[PDB]
């Protein structure tokens, strides 16, 4: 009587430098926003 | 391919599948 | 190495933060609230 889910990145159950990038700034986020 | 590192959200817009 | 602590959501590669978010003026903090 288990119920398994499924989300983007895979399946959930139940519990018996060099790649760093820039992330947007304050003044962006409040224009998205 | 979960990266476990917390800030991920995890909410039902990011959930499409069920089963039991 | 590079210690991170946030991810792109939908880029899916690992973030560098600004320094303007460590120092969120307040009203940044009640305009995003
Ligand atoms: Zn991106």
């Amino acid at each position: 009587n288990e119920i398994i889910f499924g989300l983007n990145d895979g399946y959930y159950g139940a519990p018996f430098q060099n790649c760093v990038r820039n992330s947007y700034d304050v003044f962006s986020l409040l224009r998205l926003h | 391919l979960h990266v476990e590192l917390p800030s991920q959200q995890r909410r039902l817009r990011h959930l499409r599948n069920i089963a039991a | 190495t590079m210690q991170v602590s946030f991810v792109c959501q939908r880029c899916s590669q690992p973030l560098k933060l600004d320094t303007s978010f460590k120092i969120l003026d307040r009203v940044t903090i009640q305009e995003l609230t």
